C-alpha cells in the first residue's frame, strides 16, 4: 500500500481502483499457442493429416495442463468431446485413432479408452 | 533545386528530426519541426528563401535528447499537434496553438528511435524502440492498442517503421538485420483499435487490454548484411537501407506475389534493384519521400544530397541529381520534402539547417 | 557420337543463352512491377489527398530565449523558449516473454540445370544428319555441382495421410513413424519444447490403401480380437478381416534392453534415481518409489522432501499428489512447482535500482513463493550469451545442473525482477519435478504485504 505498481506486460502504472492486480501471468501463454502450431506446420516429413491431430491435441494438453500419467485416459475423453466436432469436420478421424494407438503404445492410455473415444466419435458425427 | 538558405540553431547539437506539416491548409504557409538536443523548434517558410522562426520548447531535462517528430491533428478541434520523444523514450504530445503539453506516455523501456501517425486515423501512433519493440498508441483514449514485440519480434534495437499509403500494414525494421510486417487490418486489430476508442477509465475499475504481437506476418534477414536504419513502403514495394552505401528496392515473396496474399511462412524476398550513393556508412542516417512519391531525398555523412525521380522505370535508369554546397560539409541526419515537393530541407549534425528549392 | 570439347562449348553456349534470357525475363517483370505499382500509388494517394481537402486544420504562429543564425546572411531571429514541464521516466527495461515451465533451445541452381540438360538434349537430337555426353560436358563446366554421375542422379527429379486421397499401402511403423518420433511421453505433447532427444524405440512399446494400412497397425494394438478390429475399421466384417489376416546431472531415461541398471547405467553414472519413464524392469532398484505420506511432505520424514524432489502424482497416492487437479491448495505441500501454484507479485521500480518484484500477500519461512523460469540453453550458449550480457552488466544466467543454464533475459516469469543482495529474504532451490530440474523461489523467513524480494545470485552461479 502507497507504492505505485507497473503491469509487467505493458510497465503502466496501476489505477487505485485496479487494487494491486497484475496477472498477464496465464497458464497458457497465447505465443505458446502459435509457437506450437508454428512448429509443427515447419515439417517437411510429417503429412497435413497427423500435422492437425498433433497441433490440435498440443493445444489441448496446454489449455488444461496435464501433468500425470494418470490423466491421460481422461484427456482422450475430454480431447473427443472438445475438439470432436472439429475432427470430423476437417477429416482426421484415421489420424486421430492413429493417435490413440500411439498413446496405447507409450503405455498411457487404456485399450477400453482406445474404443471408447472411438465409440464417441462417432456418436458425435451422427449427430450430423 | 537551389540551396536557398541556411539557418543554425544555439544549442550546437546534431538534429536528428525534420518534418514538414502535411496538414496545412491550401494558402498557408510552409511549416516544419526540428528535433535536437532537448530541444523542438518550429519554422515557417517564406518566399525569397526566407526561413522564419516560430516557436521553440526545451525539456526540463538536460539529459533528454528528442531524435524524432511527427504531425497529427485534433479531429474535433482542427489543431495541429506535435508528437517528439527521444533517449528518455517518452512521447510528448505538443499543441503549437495552445503552446502547451497536453499529453506524455511513459511505457518504452528504452529510447525512441522513430513516431509514425496513421495515414488515416489521427489518434493512431506508432513508437518504435530500442527495447526491441514496436507499440500502437490512441492518443484520443489515451491507452496502448498493441506492442509489436516478442518471440518472434526483433532479437534487437528496432531503428525505424512506416505504415502503407492506406493503413492496413506497417514494415518495421532493426539492428537485428530484420525487416518484419505487421499487418492492422487484421480482424484482432481492428477489433482492438474499436475497443481502445470505446475504453472509458471512469467506466470501469479494469485496465485496457493490450495486444502482445509476438509473431510478424512476415521477416526477413536476407535484404541486408548489417543493420536496417531507414524503412519506407513505395506502394506495395518495400524501400530499406542499411551502410552498404544504397537503398535497396524489394519485396516479399516470389515476383509475382501478391503482398495481401503472402503467408507468415514465406521464406523468399524479391530484389527489383537499387539506389546507389557514396560516403553514408554511418548509422541513423534517413531517407524521405515526396508526398505523391515521385522524389526521394537522402543525405551524407559529408553533406552531399542526393535526390532521385522514382516516376522513371528501372532503378538503375533512376535521374538522380546531387545537391551540393560548399559550406554543406556536416552529416545530413534527415531530409523532408514540403507537401508540393517546392521545398527540400536537410538538417545536421553541427545544428544546421539547409533550405532547397524546386525550380 | 559428338566431340567431348565441343560439347563444352556447347554446354557454354546455353547456359549464356539461358542465364541471358531469364535476365530479360526478370528485367521486364520488373518494368512491369513498377508500372503496376505506380497506377496503385497513383490511386491511394488521390484518397489521401482527396480526405485532406475535406480538412481544414488551423496555422501555426509565433511565440529564457533562443536564437537562429543565417550563413547565408539573413537577419538574426530571436524567439522565448518555453519549458517542457518536467515528466518522470521508468527505469529500463528490454522486451521478453511470458513463461510457465522452462523453453528449450538449441545453439548453378536445380531449376537453370534441367533447363540447360534439356536445352542441350535438344541439339543432341538436333544431331540427326538423356545422353550420357551431356553430363560429362555440364560436370566438366560445374566440377563443383559434382561428377556425370552425380548429375545423372542428380536429373531424375513424408508417408500420405491416411484420410486423404492418395492414401497408400505401408506398414504399421510407417504410418505411426510420425507420431512416435515426435511424441513426448514426458509432458504428453508432440515436438515438446523441453525435452530434446527422441523417445527411444521400447517407450513405444507396450481393400483400400487406407484399410490396408490401418489393418497392419491394429493387429498391433489388437492382434486376434478381429470382432473389435472390424468394429474400428468400421467398413469391414470379422469374417473379412480374419480373410485378410491369413493372406548434478541432469536426468535422461535409460534403455539397455535385456541389461540391469548397473554402474553401466547412465542413471547409475549420473547419480540419478531411475523415474516412471525409464524402461527398465518395474522391480528395478535404482528406480525412485515415491512416498506413503497422509499429507504434508514438507519435513525430512517424507522421502521426496528428503531427497530434494517434488512428490510424484504417479507414485504418491496416499498424499495428494495425484488428487484434486482443479484445486492447487491440497493436502500435499510438496508439489508447489509442479501445479504451478505461485504467489501474486508486483513489479515496481526498485528500492535499490531498476526494477524490482514486491509480494502482494504474505509469506511464511520456507514457502514456495515462485518458480524461477527461463530459457534452457547449454555450458556453451551461455558463453556465447554472457560476452553481449557483459557489455550491459547483466547477468540473468542462473545454473539449472551441469549440462544446463537458465536464462531469464529473452524469457522468464516475473521473479526475473527479483533483484540480488548478499542479505536476502528468498533463497533458490533446484528441485527434481517429474524428472525435471526445476529452480524454486521459497523465503529465507517471513516476508510481510508489499515487500521487495531479494535473492543472492551467487549461490545460482556456482557450478565450481
Ligand atoms: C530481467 C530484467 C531485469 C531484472 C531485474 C532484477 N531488474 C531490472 O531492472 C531488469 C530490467 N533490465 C535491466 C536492464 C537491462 C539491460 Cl541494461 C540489458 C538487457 O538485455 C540485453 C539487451 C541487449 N541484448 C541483445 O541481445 C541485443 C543487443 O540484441 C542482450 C541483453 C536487459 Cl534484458 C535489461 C533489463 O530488462
Ligand atoms: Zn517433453
Ligand atoms: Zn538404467
Ligand atoms: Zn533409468
Ligand atoms: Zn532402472
Ligand atoms: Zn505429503
Ligand atoms: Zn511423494
Ligand atoms: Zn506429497
Amino acid at each position: 500500500h502507497n507504492r505505485l505498481y507497473f503491469h509487467s506486460d505493458t510497465c503502466l502504472p496501476l489505477r487505485p481502483q485496479e487494487m494491486e492486480v497484475d496477472d498477464e501471468d496465464e497458464k497458457d501463454p497465447e505465443w505458446l499457442r502459435e509457437k506450437t502450431i508454428t512448429q509443427i506446420e515447419e515439417f517437411s516429413d510429417v503429412n497435413e493429416g497427423e500435422k492437425e491431430v498433433m497441433k490440435l491435441w498440443n493445444l489441448h494438453v496446454m489449455k488444461h495442463g496435464f501433468i500425470a500419467d494418470n490423466q491421460m485416459n481422461h484427456a482422450c475423453m475430454l480431447f473427443v468431446e472438445n475438439y470432436g466436432q472439429k475432427i470430423i469436420k476437417k477429416n482426421l478421424c484415421r489420424n486421430f485413432m492413429l493417435h490413440l494407438v500411439s498413446m496405447h503404445d507409450f503405455n498411457l492410455i487404456s485399450i477400453m479408452s482406445i474404443d471408447k473415444a472411438v465409440t464417441k466419435l462417432r456418436e458425435m458425427q451422427q449427430k450430423l | 533545386f537551389k540551396c536557398v538558405n541556411s539557418l543554425k540553431e544555439d544549442h550546437n547539437q546534431p538534429l536528428f528530426g525534420v518534418q514538414f506539416n502535411w496538414h496545412s491548409k491550401e494558402g498557408d504557409p510552409l511549416v516544419f519541426a526540428t528535433v535536437g538536443s532537448n530541444r523542438v523548434t518550429l519554422y515557417e517558410c517564406h518566399s525569397q528563401g526566407e526561413i522564419r522562426l516560430l516557436q521553440s520548447y526545451v525539456d526540463a531535462d538536460a539529459d533528454e535528447n528528442f531524435y524524432t517528430c511527427a504531425w497529427t491533428y485534433d479531429s474535433n478541434t482542427s489543431h495541429p499537434l506535435l508528437a517528439v520523444a527521444g533517449s528518455r523514450g517518452i512521447i510528448r504530445i505538443i499543441n503549437p496553438i495552445t503552446m502547451q503539453c497536453i499529453k506524455h506516455y511513459v511505457g518504452h523501456g528504452n529510447a525512441i528511435n522513430e513516431l509514425k501517425f496513421h495515414p488515416r486515423d489521427p489518434n493512431l501512433l506508432l513508437s518504435v524502440s530500442k527495447d526491441h519493440a514496436l507499440r500502437l498508441w490512441n492518443i484520443q483514449t489515451d491507452t496502448l492498442v498493441a506492442i509489436f514485440g516478442g518471440v518472434e519480434g526483433h532479437r534487437d534495437e528496432v531503428l525505424s517503421a512506416d505504415y502503407d499509403l492506406l493503413g492496413e500494414k506497417i514494415m518495421s525494421c532493426g539492428m537485428d538485420h530484420s525487416l518484419k510486417l505487421w499487418r492492422i487490418n487484421s480482424k484482432r486489430m481492428m477489433n482492438a483499435i474499436k475497443e481502445s476508442y470505446d475504453y472509458n477509465p471512469n467506466k470501469t475499475n479494469r485496465p485496457f487490454i493490450s495486444q502482445k504481437i509476438h509473431f510478424p506476418d512476415f521477416s526477413t534477414r536476407d535484404i541486408h548484411r548489417n543493420y536496417v536504419d531507414c524503412v519506407r513502403w513505395l506502394g506495395d514495394l518495400i524501400l530499406s537501407k542499411s551502410c552498404e552505401n544504397a537503398i535497396v528496392c524489394w519485396k516479399p515473396g516470389k515476383m509475382e506475389d501478391d503482398i495481401d496474399k503472402i503467408k507468415p511462412s514465406e521464406s523468399n524476398v524479391t530484389i527489383l534493384g537499387r539506389f546507389d550513393y557514396s560516403q553514408c556508412d554511418i548509422w541513423y542516417m534517413r531517407f524521405s519521400m515526396d508526398f505523391w512519391q515521385k522524389m526521394l531525398a537522402l543525405g551524407n555523412q559529408v553533406g552531399k544530397l542526393y535526390v532521385w525521380d522514382l516516376e522513371v522505370e528501372d532503378p538503375h535508369k533512376a535521374k538522380c541529381t546531387t545537391l551540393t554546397h560548399h559550406k554543406c560539409g556536416a552529416a545530413i541526419r534527415q531530409t523532408s520534402f514540403s507537401r508540393d515537393s517546392s521545398i527540400l530541407i536537410a538538417v545536421c549534425d553541427d545544428a544546421s539547417i539547409w533550405r532547397w528549392d524546386r525550380l | 557420337e559428338k566431340g567431348p570439347i565441343c560439347w563444352r562449348k556447347r554446354v557454354k553456349s546455353e547456359y549464356m543463352r539461358l542465364r541471358q534470357l531469364k535476365r530479360f525475363r526478370r528485367a521486364d517483370e520488373v518494368k512491369s512491377m513498377f508500372n503496376s505499382n505506380r497506377q496503385k500509388i497513383q490511386e491511394r494517394t488521390e484518397i489521401l489527398n482527396q480526405e485532406w481537402k475535406q480538412r481544414r486544420i488551423q496555422p501555426v504562429h509565433i511565440m529564457r530565449e533562443c536564437s537562429v543564425t543565417s550563413d547565408l546572411d539573413f537577419p538574426k531571429q530571436v524567439i522565448p523558449l518555453k519549458t517542457l514541464n518536467a515528466v518522470a521516466s521508468v527505469p529500463i527495461m528490454y522486451s521478453w516473454s511470458p513463461l510457465q515451465q522452462n523453453f528449450m533451445v538449441e545453439d548453378i541452381n536445380d531449376e537453370i540445370f534441367v533447363e540447360l540438360v534439356n536445352a542441350l538434349g535438344q541439339l543432341d537430337r538436333r544431331d540427326e544428319k538423356p545422353s550420357d555426353k551431356i553430363f560429362e560436358a555440364i560436370s566438366s563446366m560445374f566440377p563443383d555441382k559434382g561428377t556425370a554421375e552425380e548429375l545423372k542422379e542428380k536429373y531424375k527429379e513424408c508417408t500420405p495421410n491416411i484420410d486423404g486421397p492418395n492414401a497408400k499401402s505401408v506398414q504399421r511403423e510407417q504410418s505411426l513413424h510420425s507420431f512416435h518420433t515426435l511424441f513426448c511421453r514426458r509432458c504428453f505433447k508432440y515436438d515438446c519444447f523441453l525435452h530434446p532427444f527422441h523417445a527411444t524405440p521400447n517407450t513405444y512399446k507396450r481393400w483400400s490403401g487406407a484399410e490396408a494400412s490401418m489393418f497392419r497397425v491394429l493387429i498391433g494394438t489388437y492382434y486376434d480380437n478381429f470382432c473389435a478390429i472390424a468394429r474400428l475399421i468400421g467398413t469391414k466384417t470379422c469374417r473379412q478381416v480374419y480373410e485378410f489376416r491369413v493372406k548434478v546431472y541432469n536426468y535422461q531415461p535409460c534403455d539397455h534392453p535385456r541389461q540391469p541398471c548397473d554402474n553401466s547405467c547412465p542413471c547409475v553414472i549420473a547419480q540419478n534415481f531411475c523415474e516412471k519413464f525409464c524402461q527398465c524392469s518395474s522391480e528395478c532398484q535404482n528406480r525412485f518409489p515415491g512416498c506413503r505420506c497422509k499429507a504434508q511432505c514438507n519435513t525430512k520424514q517424507c522421502p521426496c522432501y528428503l531427497a530434494v524432489r517434488e512428490c510424484d502424482p504417479d507414485l504418491c497416492l496416499t498424499c495428494g499428489a495425484a488428487d484434486h487437479w482443479d484445486s492447487k491448495n491440497v493436502s500435499c505441500k510438496n508439489c508447489s512447482i509442479q501445479r504451478g501454484s505461485k504467489k501474486h507479485l508486483l513489479l515496481a521500480p526498485s528500492d535499490v535500482a531498476g526494477w524490482g518484484i514486491f509480494i502482494k500477500d504474505p509469506v511464511q519461512k520456507n514457502e514456495f513463493i515462485s518458480e524461477n523460469c527461463g530459457e534452457i540453453i547449454s555450458q556453451d550458449e551461455a558463453d556465447r550469451r554472457g560476452k553481449v550480457y557483459d557489455k550491459y552488466m547483466c547477468s540473468f544466467l542462473f545454473n539449472l545442473n551441469n549440462d544446463f543454464v537458465v536464462d531469464a533475459t529473452r524469457k522468464g516469469n516475473k521473479i526475473r525482477f527479483a533483484n540480488h543482495s548478499v542479505n536476502p529474504n528468498c533463497y533458490a532451490k533446484v528441485m527434481m519435478v517429474n524428472g525435471d530440474h526445476r529452480i524454486g523461489i521459497f523465503a529465507k523467513r517471513a516476508i510481510q504485504t508489499g515487500e521487495e524480494l531479494f535473492f543472492d545470485y551467487r549461490y545460482s552461479q556456482a557450478d565450481a
